[PDB]
């Protein structure tokens, strides 16, 4: 359900989240719809940037 | 949106 970011990721498009290494992301293909309690945003993240909690 | 190719690592 929850995954942790392995690396920093920066997004400039409204569909994708930016996140920092170590950020916990709730998972709502290659890109997963996720929610960040840190920022309150919901958006896609690349699955190769995260690992299970 | 989910089926896009994976981006490279940093």
């Amino acid at each position: 359900t929850t995954f942790v970011a392995l690396y920093d990721y920066e997004s400039w498009i409204e569909t994708d989240l930016s996140f920092k290494k170590g950020e916990r992301l709730q998972i709502v293909g290659n890109w997963w719809l996720a929610h960040s309690v840190t920022t309150g945003r919901t958006g896609y993240i690349p699955s190769n940037y995260v690992a299970p909690s | 949106l989910a089926r896009r190719p994976l981006p490279p690592l940093p």
